């Protein structure tokens, strides 16, 4: 399909049409064209039906491995009814309660994950694409929704593409064509036509592309599914791509477990074949121990800590794409931040005035009064047409009949604030541009920091060119030999340039971003009327200009930047500032807003209050250093590793696109994860280097909102210490879940192992396993998931990926070292007191395995001398299993109760998670439930607890509780110690 | 008169399936309360 | 992995040998330490809230078992022939060191007592009755060194599992019928299946010193001519109420079943 306007000529671009190549189509003649074709949006696929993904919630995880436990419980039942009239039930009822609970456990799996879905779904159009479309001849900001076949957009640097545009006035324009051609290499855009084929031609936009560098200006040709984009298969945006490192953690410890799992199975299976088991009771056994090992409740867990997540995130106007991200942010230990847009209200207007050498003043809002200077000036008048004439911002549609100070606006911030000057404290900014027509312009872009206009001259004098220039006050100075002062042209000399140094000291000094402004009269012998200007070609003398004067504009910081950075210092996190603004406001900044802390001072700041100079004092006398871009350009790999590593409070200036990447692989190459907070299009980028990328949601570019994986729609600061704490609360909660199902492990296997070593008779059982694994380990460990963060959840250091992980040996060592053993020493004692007061004791019971079990052997004696038949001892025994299991829960109380927190006391944490007194209280009456219900001792082998048999267990728990608050006591009063770097996991 | 060989089971099992619904019904009161 | 177990490097064995891994050791073996002596003290505390003499509870065992003796090797099959010494010579054995308590020679302490009379005993001397061997005819060492093997008439000792203060009601009796359609004649040698109520009730191994269980033989009478057969015989208790013999979860309670196979 190679039918567009490519080849086609301005001429009957119109006629086709019928819109004005600049004014386009009137607003009426757009809502008609938009009420006949439709909206600019794609048709949303249905990916997957809602219950495939039931599907896939059900057979994922371990709840596989479930299914196959009831099929073998079912079959071992068939085979045992088929075998022999009226079997034991037993395998039946395991089959079904397995089944049961892989059904409830998948359906609330699938329950949170649509929750979250709906969330993150619905949270996620709180961002509509915008789209500056021309309509009416003026210029104006409306939804890329209502963009129609036949407008024309200003798309500019940043601003993803609406739709297919067929361009015809491009000013420098390149765009990312990495979606079809496959490369990020921006491709200039040109109105000329170059290829037959339009996916070459470089004179068409093909929709859901980037524009890197330039503004172009182009009428859209297709519009919604009719797009290049829409004829593809393939979704535009498509999927994210990428394993999140919690979810590698996740996976790794899941693998490893499994395998242990496995392992234990299957040396259980044939070690109870080789002890005179049935086939049976064999795999029934198998099946038993692997499910009771494995934590398949681990991934309820999981998709519970996301929801919570996500539903704390939705609060705060936090849009995270991925949330399995927020541990990332959770783990950063250094963020890296621009000025402007971020640290800063990104709302600067017009406050200090540098020219004829002296500091003039001017009302910043609401002078509602003649300037103080006056405005005859022949110096204030140059530098007002400068202003006027370089700027690109241009007002908003009808906005006529309100306040200036109040007018949108649509080009950048600092344009905004020089044209909003203009007007209050000059003429007409319309006709003052229409007085003066415009030739060429190069846009503004960072890594010439500069913007050059030329424009004609209709004074008494007729040079009809005028190079007026605007950029950062340093680089332009060095670009120019002449000075006009009071009217007059005088040589820039060494009086005027230290002047103008502690003039912008003065300035510079107070927070406040500063422009310079020049302008020059081209000879007329030079360039004639008649003569054309390239952008690409030097042509007119780009340096020797005029200097004029400066433009001082304040730019409040954020409010909530400085309490957020304080937190952010607090929580461990070095706030790196990286900017392309000069050092002197770049640091006076990053004072007011806690970069910098007081008290502190760089190496220059030093020098001067010993009148050294800067070479002598020693780089390691000062903690915080302002890096300058001009340094970084020629600084090797090595030397920036130690700005990054003896200094604490790092600030850099005068950084182009490119050092910020530079800057950002320089502290992640000091294994820490970096989190860039970027909105404009020169921190693409970065932002995809980043381990964490954040962009603004008001003012960022399209670009930067892609490349990010953390957007704030509220543009808060303070966001991004909740995005941290979330992560920390995220890796704090998934840690305690794991730590209580690992401890169950020691209590179901040492049993058995106990059995073959001292020949004693079972402990417990297969049936009682089970009971341990899903009645304790089930709802407690989700409810673990619901756990508020701990009071010193922000003030502790962040933490280390490589040294600590989710799963590691001081949480093993923990878990089935010392609660593990506990627990079952609680579980036999119960089996000992069981088996004593029934006439069996301790010493007596070595040896009785054989004996015990044979189902022949119908006298066996007790220490009391009486004789037993197999069946009165077997209910004893199974008595004893009932009991070993309650035993079990009892000590899981205080387990829950101790896994609750990681360094704080439960006195401290109070019992606020409802959900997990529920999983206390549910686990007790269900096994209360299955040791009391009539009919227990025939279906599963359950037998009722004498009332003070439920008491054996609670020294144990005590004990548990205990000693746990008193490791937890000594990890508080002695940090760093042997406790804490054995215990603490 | 004590007898051995007997012992109250059903009384043993009334009273603690009395527990177990007790425990259940607070259960649920404290998952949801507000 | 790769290493982690060189000797150069402060990491030895996946640590640090010389502090780290005594340190943790150490650690261990006191938490572990005192872990056992809880656990020994709490166990200690337990067994000093029991008595030596009775048991605390005895509702699991409420109801006597009958077991049959000697056990033969797989699950009470007895299986012999009369013309191998050595097929029933375990059970010669068996029987010869269970019926040695049983002698008049070995049971001359203890006191005849008066029949059909149960006997209770608050004294704390607790006397034991004595159980003449003689009661059991040609299922004793004295009519014959085999007890009826290798003539086709075996011997097996039916007996009555001991349950401490248990005061067996009426008069109870083990009764024996071979399931063989009575081909056989199953022979109890003690009157009908008696046992007497002197000897209950049992009043536990501490206290109750030289105790002797009553005890029940009984003879398959193998006749010449069917050589080859097995017969089953069952057994329960009769005559008591206070015994249950109908319980189907328990296949012991009161009652037993056995098979006997004798060869040539
Ligand atoms: C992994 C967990 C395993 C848990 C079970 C351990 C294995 C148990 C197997 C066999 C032990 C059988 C009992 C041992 C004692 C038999 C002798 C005895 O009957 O003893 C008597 C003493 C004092 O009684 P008495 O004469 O006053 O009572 C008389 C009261 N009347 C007269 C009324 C009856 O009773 C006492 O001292 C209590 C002696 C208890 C000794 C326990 C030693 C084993 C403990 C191990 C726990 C270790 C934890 C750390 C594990 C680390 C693994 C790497
Ligand atoms: C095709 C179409 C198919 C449609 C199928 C539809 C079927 C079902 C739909 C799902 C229904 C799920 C209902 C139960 C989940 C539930 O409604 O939960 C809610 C609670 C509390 O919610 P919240 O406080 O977060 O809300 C806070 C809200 N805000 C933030 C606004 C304040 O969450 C909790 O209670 C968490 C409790 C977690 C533990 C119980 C669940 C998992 C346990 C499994 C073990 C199974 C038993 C094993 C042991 C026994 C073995 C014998
Ligand atoms: C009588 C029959 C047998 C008795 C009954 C059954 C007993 C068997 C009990 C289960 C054994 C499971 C042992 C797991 C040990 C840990 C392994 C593991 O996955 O570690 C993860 C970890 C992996 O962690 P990683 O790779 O994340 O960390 C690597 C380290 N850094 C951080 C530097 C990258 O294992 C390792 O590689 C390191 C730890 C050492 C592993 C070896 C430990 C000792 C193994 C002893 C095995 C004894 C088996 C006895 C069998 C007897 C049969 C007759
Ligand atoms: C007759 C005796 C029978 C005894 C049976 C014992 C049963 C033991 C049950 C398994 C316990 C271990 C579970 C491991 C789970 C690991 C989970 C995970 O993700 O780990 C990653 C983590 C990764 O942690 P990490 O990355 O922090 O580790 C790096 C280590 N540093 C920091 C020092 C460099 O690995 C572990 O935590 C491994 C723990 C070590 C396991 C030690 C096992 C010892 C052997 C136990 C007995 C085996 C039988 C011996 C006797 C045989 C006689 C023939
Ligand atoms: N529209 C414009 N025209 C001319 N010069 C401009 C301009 N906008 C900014 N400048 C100058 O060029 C520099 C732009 O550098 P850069 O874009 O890297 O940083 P920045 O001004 O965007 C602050 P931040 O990094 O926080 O966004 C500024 O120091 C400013 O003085
Ligand atoms: C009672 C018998 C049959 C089984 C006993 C199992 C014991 C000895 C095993 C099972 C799990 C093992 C522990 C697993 C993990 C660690 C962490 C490691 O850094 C030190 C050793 C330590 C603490 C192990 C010590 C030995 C251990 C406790
Ligand atoms: C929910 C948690 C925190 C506390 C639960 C305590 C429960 C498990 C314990 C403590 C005291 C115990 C009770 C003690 C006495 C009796 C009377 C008896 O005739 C039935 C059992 C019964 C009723 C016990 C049932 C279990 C019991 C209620
Ligand atoms: C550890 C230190 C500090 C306190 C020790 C508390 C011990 C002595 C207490 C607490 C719980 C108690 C047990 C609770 C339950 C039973 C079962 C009952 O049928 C006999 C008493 C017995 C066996 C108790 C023995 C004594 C006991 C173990
Ligand atoms: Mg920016
Ligand atoms: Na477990
Ligand atoms: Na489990
Ligand atoms: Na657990």
């Amino acid at each position: 399909v190679s039918m567009d306007d490519h080849k086609l000529s301005l001429d009957e671009l119109h006629r086709k049409y019928g819109t004005d190549l600049s004014r386009g189509l009137t607003s009426a003649r757009a809502a008609e064209i938009l009420a006949r074709d439709g909206p600019n949006a794609l048709t949303p696929p249905p990916t997957t039906p809602e219950w495939i993904k039931f599907c896939r919630q059900l057979f994922g995880g371990f709840s596989m491995l479930l299914w196959i436990g009831a099929i073998l419980c079912f079959l071992a039942y068939s085979i045992q009814a088929a075998t022999e009239e009226e079997p034991q039930n037993d395998n039946l009822y395991l089959g079904v309660v397995l089944s049961a609970v892989v059904i409830i456990t998948g359906c609330f799996s699938y329950y949170q994950e649509a929750k979250s879905s709906k969330i993150m779904e619905s949270f996620k159009n709180m961002v509509p694409q915008q789209a500056l479309v021309i309509r009416n001849g003026e210029k104006m900001s409306i939804n890329a929704e209502e963009v129609v076949v036949g407008d024309l957009v200003e798309v500019k640097g940043g601003d993803r593409i609406p739709a297919d545009l067929r361009i015809i006035s491009a000013n420098g324009c390149k765009v990312d064509n990495s979606s079809l051609t496959g490369e990020s290499e921006p491709q200039t855009r040109s109105p000329d036509f170059t290829n037959e084929n339009p996916l070459e031609t470089r004179n068409i936009a093909f929709f859901s592309t980037n524009c890197v560098e330039g503004t172009a200006r182009g009428i859209v040709v297709y519009t919604g599914d009719r797009t290049v984009m829409g004829r593809i298969a393939t979704l535009a945006s498509g999927l994210e791509g990428g394993q999140t490192p919690i979810a590698a953690e996740i996976e790794h410890f899941i693998h490893i477990i499994t395998g242990v799992a496995v392992f234990l199975g299957v040396s259980f299976f044939i070690l109870s074949l080789i002890l005179e088991y049935t086939w049976l009771e064999a795999v029934i056994f198998l099946i038993g121990i692997i499910v009771a090992n494995v934590p398949e409740g681990l991934l309820a867990t999981v998709t519970v800590c996301l929801t919570l997540t996500a539903k704390r995130m939705a609060r705060k106007n936090c849009l995270v794409k991925n949330l399995e991200a927020v541990e990332t942010l959770g783990s950063t230990s250094t963020i890296c931040s621009d000025k402007t847009g971020t640290l800063t209200q990104n709302r600067m207007t017009v406050a200090h005035m540098w020219f004829d050498n002296q500091i003039h003043e001017a009302d910043t809002t609401e002078n509602q009064s003649g300037v103080s200077f006056d405005k005859t000036s022949a110096t204030w008048l140059a530098l007002s047409r400068i202003a006027g004439l370089c700027n690109r911002a241009v007002f908003q549609a009808n906005q006529e009949n309100l306040p200036i100070l109040k007018r949108a606006v649509a080009g950048d911030a600092s344009e905004s604030a020089l044209l909003k000057c203009i007007e209050l404290c000059c003429g007409s900014v319309k006709e003052m541009r229409e007085r003066y027509a415009k030739i060429v312009e190069i846009p503004f872009n960072s890594t010439n920091k500069y913007q050059l206009s030329i424009h004609k001259n209709p004074n008494t004098s007729e040079p009809q060119h005028l190079l007026v220039m605007k950029g950062a006050p340093e680089r332009i100075l060095d670009r120019c030999s002449s000075i006009l002062l009071h009217g007059k042209e005088q040589p820039l000399d060494e009086e005027l340039k230290d002047a103008f140094q502690n003039a912008y000291l003065e300035l510079g000094g107070l927070g406040e971003r500063v422009l310079g402004f020049c302008h020059l009269f081209l000879p007329d012998e030079q360039f004639p009327e008649g003569f054309q200007f390239d952008t690409d070609d030097v042509n007119f003398p780009i340096d020797n200009l005029c200097f004029v004067g400066l433009i001082s504009m304040i730019d409040p910081p954020r409010a909530a930047v400085p309490d957020a950075v304080g937190k952010c210092r607090s929580a461990g996190i070095k706030v790196i500032m990286v900017t392309g603004d000069h050092p002197i406001t770049a640091k006076a900044i990053a004072k007011g807003v806690g970069i910098i802390s007081e008290g502190n001072e760089t190496v220059e700041d030093i020098a001067a209050r010993l009148n050294i100079p800067v070479s002598q004092v020693n780089p390691r006398d000062a903690k915080a250093c302002v890096v300058h871009g001009s340094d970084l350009k020629d600084m090797t790999s090595e030397q920036l590793d130690d700005i990054l590593k003896y200094h604490t409070e790092i600030v850099f200036a005068r950084t182009s696109p490119q050092q910020k990447l530079i800057i950002v692989e320089g502290c992640q190459r000091q294994g820490a994860i970096v989190a860039v907070t970027g909105d404009g299009v020169n921190d693409s980028p970065a932002l995809k280097k980043a381990d964490i990328g954040v962009a603004m949601g008001i003012a960022g570019s399209d670009v930067s909102k892609q490349a990010a994986d953390m957007i704030l729609l509220d543009d808060n600061f303070a966001s991004i210490v909740t995005g941290v704490e979330e992560g920390r609360l995220i890796f704090d909660n998934l840690k305690k879940s794991i730590a209580y199902t690992l401890t169950s492990n020691i209590p179901e296997i040492t049993p058995f192992l106990i059995f073959i070593i001292a020949n004693i008779p079972l402990p417990l059982g297969t049936v009682t396993i089970l009971c341990i694994d899903l009645g304790t380990d089930m709802v407690p460990a989700i409810s673990l998931a619901y756990e508020q963060a701990e009071s010193d959840i922000m003030k502790r250091q962040p933490r280390n990926p490589k040294t600590d992980k989710l799963v590691n040996e001081r949480l093993i060592s923990m878990a089935y070292g010392q609660i593990g053993m506990i627990q079952a020493l609680g579980g036999f004692f119960t089996y000992f007191v069981i088996l004593a007061e029934n006439g069996f004791l301790p010493i007596h019971l070595l040896g009785l395995r054989v004996d015990w079990d044979d189902r022949w052997i119908n006298d066996v004696e007790d220490s009391y001398g009486q004789q037993w038949t197999y069946e009165q001892r077997k209910i004893v025994e199974f008595t004893c299993h009932t009991a070993f299991f309650v035993s079990i829960v009892v000590v899981q109380w205080a387990d829950l109760v101790i896994c609750k927190t990681r360094r704080n006391s439960v006195f401290q944490q109070g019992m606020k998670n409802k959900i997990l007194i529920f999983g206390l209280f549910e686990e007790t009456a269900l096994a209360a439930f299955l040791s009391y219900c009539p009919g227990m001792g025939v279906a599963l082998r359950m037998y009722p607890l004498k009332p003070t048999w439920w008491f054996c267990a609670f020294p144990y728990s005590l004990l548990i509780f205990v000693y746990d608050e008193v490791r937890k006591l000594i990890i508080r009063r002695r940090p760093g110690g042997w406790v804490e770097k054995e215990t603490y996991y | 008169e004590d007898d051995p060989f007997f012992y109250d089971e059903h009384t043993l099992r009334k009273r603690g399936l009395l527990v177990a619904a007790v425990l259940f019904i607070t259960g649920i009161i404290i998952l949801t309360s507000g | 992995w790769k290493l982690f177990i060189y000797n150069p490097t402060t990491g030895e064995f996946l640590g640090r040998t010389a502090k780290s891994w005594g340190l943790i050791l150490l650690f261990y073996l006191v938490f572990y330490g005192f872990l056992a002596a809880l656990f020994s003290f709490t166990m200690w505390v337990m067994l000093q809230t029991l008595n030596d003499e009775v048991p605390k509870y005895r509702d699991q065992i409420p109801s006597p078992g009958l077991m049959v003796f000697p056990k033969p090797v797989t699950a009470l099959e007895y299986t012999f022939s009369r013309s191998d010494p050595t097929s029933y010579a375990g059970y010669i054995e068996d029987l010869k060191k269970f019926l040695k308590p049983y002698t008049l020679e070995e049971q001359k302490n203890l006191t005849v007592c008066p029949d059909g009379a149960l006997f209770e005993q608050k004294g704390p001397v607790y006397v034991a009755c004595q159980f003449p061997i003689s009661l059991l005819q040609a299922c004793s060492g004295m009519n014959d060194p085999d007890f009826g093997y290798s003539q086709g008439n075996p011997c097996i000792l039916v007996k009555m599992n001991r349950i401490i203060g248990l005061k067996p009601e009426g008069v109870p009796r083990i009764d024996c019928v071979s399931k063989n359609e009575d081909i056989p004649n199953v022979a109890v040698y003690p009157h009908n299946g008696m046992i007497d109520l002197k000897y209950f009730p049992y009043y536990g191994k501490k206290l109750h010193v030289g105790y002797l269980q009553p005890l029940v033989a009984v003879q398959v009478s193998f006749a010449p001519n069917n050589t080859g057969k097995e017969v089953t015989v069952e057994c329960k208790i009769d005559g008591s109420a206070n015994l249950k013999s109908q319980d189907d979860r328990d296949k012991f309670l009161g009652r037993v079943m056995f098979k006997i196979t004798a060869r040539a």
